[PDB]
């Protein structure tokens, strides 16, 4: 005689397939995000996972990945099973390790960081064994939460690659190519309907002229984790329009490869207009002045 | 083997009734019934924790939202009762409905998705919020909208010490106008007695590259007044080739 209690469990579990250790993995896992969640609070769950460009991950002060949605396959191809109650430092690049245990500790609460994550998903949607994983970079935005322990409960985005596009861009979007050194190489049109600048005149200038300096700091940072993990969003920017004044800019930045020799070739920026020309009445720098 | 044995003495930690040990096949059903004992709201929660999102369906044909969820408050400190009975452009700065007309037109994008930024009226005060979402049954926009994180001017100059960018802030520092000052050496508006002191300033920024510098000279504004001006520089590298893009200079009065 053998015990069938352990389908029980993984069948009240929110199954068959697992070894008991999974089933025990997962229950434990469970039962502390149930434990955070009480502490946080005082179907349409559907909507909002479909609705989600990412993953949300509950992930513990040693790194324990106590909760993942279900989703997340969709965007890494490890299912939620195969990582829920295991190490993020075992899944992830190692270069962010140290990055990770400084978003998992501790005035200030909010966290908003890219790390890269173990992808087994390919670009023509198929799965992939566990041996040959790529690296995926994700935008991870969330809070430190202490309860009673801490915890770090964060949304997971992936940076849409620019070839691979699943989204409609509207006309307030606007390609962009880019040198490592960020200086243009190529440029949409529509850059002339809305910022003014002809995409010719912008051929070999360095993008570090072309923004407001209160943002310098923002940029730089970016164009660093661009080239550390080859994917970025920046923040929200003031990029200089032709003739004076300056439009707000968010753009995600990617490394792109040449497949042949599999050397860093340049960079696709994705720059989305955040708003009409600002300020139009003042100039700043000499390149406005025609 | 110490693995299962720590997964079982944990799952008893996490059971009370249990914990006020019996055995295993016995940890195992007080574990099930427990389970017995006890969402998608789960989601809501984490959701608006990590992100300060708010889950939103508005239709795809007039714009008028059909659901709006109590998230809206806690992001957008607006009550459920202006979100209903409302359209998203209404909700939104009138410089972006021309976007949310291409993202709410179902004429090629059907269970397509979506993802755009667009400012949101809250509280006339606007926030950025990004919106992911996907189209469903015409046809409505299922998506959730989440939040995200004078006595000086700051100037920008190329090696020789040209003016190549300035801010606003000038006007009220010096008194000239950006078009005034760009397309000249810092040098011009020197007094004599200094213009040798801030150049050499300027051959030593360079020289220490990434350093900051603090040189004090006077400074001719339009009315002709020699303002004494303290400007800290330091010169900016890209951070891929290391290469001086441009000299930053603070310049401060007094
Ligand atoms: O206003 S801009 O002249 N500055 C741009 N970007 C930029 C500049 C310096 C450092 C950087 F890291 C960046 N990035 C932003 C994220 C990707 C890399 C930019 C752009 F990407 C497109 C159009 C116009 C402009």
């Amino acid at each position: 005689k053998e015990t069938e209690v352990f389908y029980e469990l993984a069948h009240e579990l929110p199954s068959s397939h697992l070894d008991k250790a999974s089933i025990m993995r997962l229950a434990i896992s469970f039962l502390r995000t149930h434990k955070l969640l009480s502490s946080v609070c005082s179907q349409m769950d559907n909507l909002y996972l479909k609705a989600l460009e990412g993953f949300i991950a509950v992930v513990t002060q040693d790194g324990d990945m106590i909760f993942l949605s279900e989703n997340i396959s969709k965007f890494m191809g490890l299912t939620q099973v195969e990582l829920t109650g295991h190490s993020i430092f075992d899944f992830t690049h190692p270069c962010d390790h140290e990055e990770i245990r400084e978003n998992l500790t501790l005035v200030s609460t909010e966290r908003d960081f890219f790390m890269r994550m173990k992808c087994t998903v390919t670009n023509r949607g198929r799965t992939v064994n566990l041996k040959s994983a790529t690296w995926k970079v994700l935008h991870c935005t969330g809070q430190v939460r202490v309860y009673n322990l801490s915890c770090l409960i964060i949304m997971c985005e992936p940076i849409q690659h620019p070839s691979h596009m699943d989204i409609p861009l509207d006309s307030k979007t606007f390609l962009s190519r880019h040198s490592m050194d960020m200086k243009f190489t190529y440029c949409d049109d529509r850059i002339l309907e809305l910022i003014g600048y002809h995409p010719e005149e912008l051929l070999g200038r360095s993008a570090y002229e072309f923004y407001h300096a209160l943002d310098s700091e923002n940029m730089t940072k970016s164009h660093q984790n661009l080239c550390t993990k080859g994917q970025v969003v920046s923040g929200q920017y003031r990029m200089l329009a032709k003739h004076g004044g300056y439009v707000w800019l968010e753009t995600q930045g990617t490394v792109i490869y040449n497949p042949r020799n599999l050397q860093p070739q340049c960079i696709m920026c994705v720059n989305y207009v955040l708003s009409e020309i600002e300020k139009n009445d003042v100039v700043f720098s000499m390149d406005q002045t025609e | 083997r110490n693995k299962m044995t720590a997964y079982i003495t944990e799952l008893s930690d996490m059971v009370p009734t249990c914990s006020a040990k019996p055995d295993k096949l016995t940890i195992l059903r007080m574990a099930v019934s427990h389970m017995k004992s006890l969402t998608d709201q789960e989601l809501k929660h984490l959701i608006l924790e990590a992100a300060d999102g708010f889950l939103f369906i508005v239709s795809c044909e007039t714009g008028r939202v059909v659901y709006v969820s109590d998230s809206v408050t806690p992001v957008l400190n607006q009550p459920q009762s202006e979100w209903f009975g409302s359209t998203l452009y209404d909700q939104v700065h009138p410089d972006d409905v021309d976007k949310l007309r291409e993202q709410l037109s179902t004429s090629e994008n059907m269970g397509s998705r979506r993802s755009f930024i667009c400012r949101m009226r809250c509280g006339p005060h606007f926030v950025v919020v990004h919106c992911t979402g996907y189209i469903k049954a015409k046809f409505c926009l299922v998506a959730i909208g989440r939040l995200q994180v004078p006595t000086e001017f700051i100037s920008r100059h190329n090696i020789e010490g040209i003016f190549t960018f300035v801010d606003h802030r000038c006007v009220a520092t010096v008194g000239y106008q950006p078009q005034e000052l760009l397309g000249k050496n810092i040098v011009e508006f020197c007094h004599p007695e200094d213009q040798q002191l801030l150049r050499d300033s300027f051959q030593q920024v360079v020289k220490l590259k990434g350093q900051v510098l603090s040189v004090m000279f006077r400074f001719r504004s339009k009315t002709r007044e020699w303002l004494w001006m303290r400007t800290s520089s330091f010169t900016f590298q890209n951070p891929y080739s290391d290469e001086i893009e441009y000299i930053i200079c603070t310049n401060t009065n007094v």
